RNA sequence: GCCCGGAUAGCUCAGCGUGUAGAGCAUCAGACUUUUAAUCUGAGGGUCCAGGGUUCAAGUCCCUGUUCGGGCGCC
RNA sequence: GUCUCCGUAGUGUAGGGUAUCACGUUCGCCUAACACGCGAAAGGUCCUCGGUUCGAAACCGGGCGGAAACACCA
RNA sequence: GUCUACGGCCAUACCACCCUGAACGCGCCCGAUCUCGUCUGAUCUCGGAAGCUAAGCAGGGUCGGGCCUGGUUAGUACUUGGAUGGGAGACCGCCUGGGAAUACCGGGUGCUGUAGGCUU
RNA sequence: GGGCGGUACACCUGUCAAACGGUAACGCAGGUGUCCUAAGGCGAGCUCAGGGAGGACAGAAACCUCCCGUGGAGCAGAAGGGCAAAAGCUCGCUUGAUCUUGAUUUUCAGUACGAAUACAGACCGUGAAAGCGGGGCCUCACGAUCCUUCUGACCUUUUGGGUUUUAAGCAGGAGGUGUCAGAAAAGUUACCACAGGGAUAACUGGCUUGUGGCGGCCAAGCGUUCAUAGCGACGUCGCUUUUUGAUCCUUCGAUGUCGGCUCUUCCUAUCAUUGUGAAGCAGAAUUCACCAAGCGUUGGAUUGUUCACCCACUAAUAGGGA
RNA sequence: CCGCGGCGGGUGUUGACGCGAUGUGAUUUCUGCCCAGUGCUCUGAAUGUCAAAGUGAAGAAAUUCAAUGAAGCGCGGGUAAACGGCGGGAGUAACUAUGACUCUCUUAAGGUAGCCAAAUGCCUCGUCAUCUAAUUAGUGACGCGCAUGAAUGGAUGAACG
RNA sequence: GAAAGACUAAUCGAACCAUCUAGUAGCUGGUUCCCUCCAAAGUUUCCCUCAGGAUAGCUGGCGCUCUCCGCAGUUUUAUCCGGUAAAGCGAAUGAUUAGAGGUCUUGGGGCCGAAACGAUCUCAACCUAUUCUCAAACUUUAAAUGGGUAAGAAGCCCGGCUCGCUGGUGUGGAGCCGGGCGUGGAAUGCGAGUGCCUAGUGGGCCACUUUUGGUAAGCAGAACUGGCGCU
RNA sequence: GACCCGUCUUGAAACACGGACCAAGGAGUCUAACACGUGCGCGAGUCGGGGGCUACGAAAGCCGCCGUGGCGCAAUG
């Protein structure tokens, strides 16, 4: 009274009639596991934005006319030819 | 192994480390008016006999030891659990060993 | 049924090469790594702290953490059909660079440079790696002589 | 796990908190005209292990190393 | 059916730095000679080869010999 | 060409015997009051400067070992695929494509990516 | 096959593993259910085994001294890996073997316990220092609910309100289940009964031929002398299924199971008879081989006997299958 | 001894030459040694362990802790026609030499009287003599008995089957 | 019951008749009309589990968001990884044969010797150069097949902002508001993406090569692909 | 050309089992609950199932100061 015991005979195909998915990849991934010391002055650093904005907002309201006064500153054979005429 | 009485470690209460006193531990009695056991005995008498089993097969020959660490500085006292690996032979805070003398 | 312990099957695999034992030499540790870039991983013997399992000896990912002595690193695993993507946390001896992305971005370059030139010559220039054609007919001068007549040789008991 | 008693010279083995007894083996002698049996000295003692307190410990208490009684049992 | 001991003066036989008893047997001691009793002989490949060893017969196997064992349940 | 701190796998940089070493340098060397240490002022620590080329030093040398690269060994050994191809079987040939390693015979013996003082 | 005998029933180390990884058998050679206040954690300082040359008693081997000395030593245990101004040896100072949220790896269902790696917030140890350290240099050394016991906070509930005892509460360790993801459990039936199985034994038959039986080649010697008339050592190639083994394919909703009596047939590897060769064959006797299975191959004592053993006769008292 | 039960019932209209419970198996003849074990019984404050109840103390009380503590097991005597058991250390002379007498003693004593290859003895078809032309069986003997034996009965012997 | 587990209405190692009752079964047998479409497994972990169930796997059905950029049991070009077949002892770790030169490095005996490494025949070990064969649990070297990654817009390149972490120096990074750049950056082929409920199965077999035990087997046990089972 | 059908089985014409022959009868049903698909009405609300009022009919129709109540709109310790 005996019995077979371990074998991998058909896994090799019985993997494949659904296919071998690639990880399903995409952009923005997570920021699970990283060290709180780097993600809380990454925090603060998105809590404190909202404070510098109008530096930032004429100095991208002059590159706007910079770039409008610079652009402004810029601006086979015979018979077979004729035939495809 | 061999531990020594006196340890210096942290405390919850105090905040800080201070220095202990080292003794082990032993089980208490079983009370008889606890829960278990008044369920127990209210279940076990009558006719019947035994419903609960009863444990038989006992296999190791060991303990692991829990040390009883209680503080020093008399207003504080207080008193934490601790625990430690596998032995058979144990003691506390006797003749430590020295290097190089002769072995007979 | 064989075990299944931490370090199966590895007297080869976490050995110093021949006559490379000794000190760790001290350019390993002192080059720095960014997140993003991509990573080869080999173990080591000396260094027992941070080992990988010794199923990742030779795999390639990239990073998303950095640590005070490690980088975590994502990689690819095929566990019974599928494929997992698994991240660890791995000391900086048992790590080095890969050279792969090199030749691309000497590609990148060297074609945006090939683009920006010749553009506003209103010339065509090729872009695309084109494999290895079938060669060229070509002459061969035979100056004087003729080709050597080769004789196989008859057989003699060599031993 | 509770309580309880037990370990001494090479075998059995005494010890009365103020000291290591004994009987039988092994030697050397004495007694008998000579062998037997009995007579006597001598050699061997770490008082099962560490501590205690006491002036003084083998001895009371303490635990650990060794053998055993008994009643008990919810992971 | 094969596993467990052990092989040693002529007999049988005690046991990491020599080969030992008891008897077998030659010569010598007390005696009145006699018996008992006593002291010195011969006797050794400690089974046949290779290694451990400064030195192995007593440690290691491989091996040949003998004896004492075992095979159960249609 | 030198001193300080280094780099790379750390040998083309090692080991053994020889030899010449200008000037600045490194060192053996002179010593023991100064809380530096030892059984011992040799080693370690300090205060020094009369006197001189052995020194892991520096450079060259050996029909040198060693190492580093190249040919031979060799399209040999081995090998992914295939055949109603042999052979009693062991194993060997073919098509298709990949393809090693010693012995043996040759050449080399520190570049210094390096920053500061220096053959200047 | 069961049984007796074992643990491959939880773990780790080399090998089988076919050059990533994974991978089996009652496959091999081996080990574990612990040990340690230092054999843990820092720092200074040293370098080992063996070998040479010497030196009073000193010898194979005590201690001292000089030189060579890439690990040939050691690291508590099994074996690999790892280590030279150390992870070893000798001294110094201590208790990071402590307290607390998570994330990840390991076998893996990508669940747990176990073990481990990187971080972060506290208090300390250290070294002038940079930093190393939250347990043994790595790879093994261990455990669920339920119940119990202990500690923790000026904690909440103890039921019509209020106070004090008790109990119940939440958090963390411990009390163990080795059949190791975890029941509380000794035997026999020849007086025996039911559900099933050819997944699994006892007969035959099948494939195999080690053991048993039979036959070859080679040629050192025996043979008064002379290798091969007859024989054959150490060696080597085969067949046979009348012995026993090995295996388990078919039948367990049944193929009637040892011997003998009786009764036909068959094979040849021939005991005798027919015809013929060689002898160490003078005759008589006897041994050896070829074509050859038509014809024969017996009577009795003891044993359940197949087997054996012994008394007579004879031409001969040959061997077997279905 | 019966029985669910009571002043219940049988043995019992009975009384130790009697009821009841056992092992052996006529007569003749003998009945061995061992009380450590498992049983059985007797002396038990000669005492180590031993419930409920009734008692003391501390507490507001529920409670908690102490003294004392019946039988029986433990300790101590009796008992084998009660179950059951009966091995070992190698030679001691004065020629073979089995072996005198012992050697020798460890865990309660250590197979006596007597019988045998039997219906009990693996080696086994044991060896010797006889019975047969020839006897693995029979009868007589030897004992070292894998594993004979004394009321778990041993040896006996006319009649009977 | 003068005992054999005998007999007790043809029934006895616990009678017969009715009720709870249609008692339980991982165990044997059977399971009722046609066509059309799709189509398998005998493996994984845990179980007083090995004739069995849970779990993942394979399969079918109903739909959905887009297309009417994306993926692949494959190859090329760059790149790292591995210790197998072969080979090698004149290289380590282990096993092993025969001679050659030396001084004795030491002995057991010849040997002349009141002694010797004086001299010794040496057998012998010792040192140096050489030689014959080997290796799953030995290795300097080291192939074939084979295993991951990368092959542009999820990229490059210019301004600028915030930061309580890091800091000699706006240093060092990370995160943010903005702008600019398309010859679609190897070859070949093809429409893809996710989300539910769920049956059956977990007794497997043969060959080519590769391979362990065994004398060998139409025997037992594993790896790669392919078939019968389902034809 | 062509072995006899059902059945367990890795493997049936089998020296595996049940089957002499014809007619009728004969085996996934019934409640409660839950989960998901699908069809219908009303919609932040929905539902009268229990109760009442007025031959087929033991049906149908109504009641909102009979909407109490159920699930839902708000989780966590
Ligand atoms: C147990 N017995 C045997 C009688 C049984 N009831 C039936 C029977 O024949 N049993 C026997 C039959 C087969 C069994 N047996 C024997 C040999 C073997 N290799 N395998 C077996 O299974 O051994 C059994 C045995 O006697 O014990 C007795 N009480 N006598
Ligand atoms: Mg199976
Ligand atoms: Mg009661
Ligand atoms: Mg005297
Ligand atoms: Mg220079
Ligand atoms: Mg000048
Ligand atoms: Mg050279
Ligand atoms: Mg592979
Ligand atoms: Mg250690
Ligand atoms: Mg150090
Ligand atoms: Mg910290
Ligand atoms: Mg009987
Ligand atoms: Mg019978
Ligand atoms: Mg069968
Ligand atoms: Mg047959
Ligand atoms: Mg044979
Ligand atoms: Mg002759
Ligand atoms: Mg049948
Ligand atoms: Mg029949
Ligand atoms: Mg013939
Ligand atoms: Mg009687
Ligand atoms: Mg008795
Ligand atoms: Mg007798
Ligand atoms: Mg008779
Ligand atoms: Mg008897
Ligand atoms: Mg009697
Ligand atoms: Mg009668
Ligand atoms: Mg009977
Ligand atoms: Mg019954
Ligand atoms: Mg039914
Ligand atoms: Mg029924
Ligand atoms: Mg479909
Ligand atoms: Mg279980
Ligand atoms: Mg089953
Ligand atoms: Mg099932
Ligand atoms: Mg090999
Ligand atoms: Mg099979
Ligand atoms: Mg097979
Ligand atoms: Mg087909
Ligand atoms: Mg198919
Ligand atoms: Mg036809
Ligand atoms: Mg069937
Ligand atoms: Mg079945
Ligand atoms: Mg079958
Ligand atoms: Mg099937
Ligand atoms: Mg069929
Ligand atoms: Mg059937
Ligand atoms: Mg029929
Ligand atoms: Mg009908
Ligand atoms: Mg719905
Ligand atoms: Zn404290």
């Amino acid at each position: 009274a005996k019995s077979k015991n371990h074998t991998t005979h058909n896994q090799s195909r019985k993997w494949h009639r659904n296919g071998i998915k690639k990880p399903r990849s995409q952009r923005y991934e997570s920021l699970k596991g990283v060290d709180p010391k780097f993600l809380r002055n990454m925090r603060f650093a998105k809590k404190h934005n909202k404070k510098g904005l109008k530096k930032m907002q004429a100095n991208n309201a002059k590159a706007m006319a910079a770039r409008a006064e610079a652009i402004k500153a810029l601006v086979v054979s015979r018979k077979l030819h004729r035939l495809a005429y | 192994v061999n531990v020594p009485k006196t340890r210096r470690t942290f405390c919850k209460k105090c905040g800080k480390h201070q220095p202990h006193k080292v003794t082990q531990y032993k089980k208490g009695k079983d009370s008889l008016y606890a829960q278990g056991k008044r369920r127990y005995d209210r279940k076990q008498s009558g006719y019947g006999g035994q419903t609960k089993p009863i444990f038989r097969k006992k296999a190791k020959t060991t303990k692991k030891i829990v040390l009883r660490l209680e503080c020093v500085e008399p207003n504080c006292r207080s008193k934490r659990m601790l625990a430690i690996k596998r032995c058979k032979h144990f003691e506390l805070g006797g003749d430590k060993k020295r290097k190089g003398q002769v072995i007979q | 049924t064989n075990t299944k312990g931490k370090r199966r099957g590895t007297r080869y695999m976490f050995s110093r090469p021949f006559r490379k034992h000794g000190v760790v030499p001290l350019a390993t540790y002192m080059r720095i790594y960014k997140k993003g870039d991509i990573v080869d991983i080999k173990g080591m013997g000396t260094v027992q702290k941070g080992m990988p399992h010794k199923c990742y000896h030779g795999k390639t990912g990239r990073v998303y953490n950095v640590t005070q002595h490690a980088v975590g690193i994502v990689v690819n695993k095929q566990v019974k059909g599928k494929i997992l993507a698994k991240r660890i946390n791995v000391r900086i001896e048992h790590i080095k660079h890969s050279k792969s992305r090199d030749s691309f971005l000497k590609r990148v370059k060297e074609n945006d440079q090939k683009k920006k030139e010749a553009k506003e010559k209103g010339t065509w220039v090729q872009l695309k790696r084109q494999p290895a054609p079938p060669r060229e007919a070509h002459f061969v001068r035979t100056n004087g002589k003729e080709p050597e007549l080769l004789e196989p040789i008859p057989y003699e008991f060599m031993a």
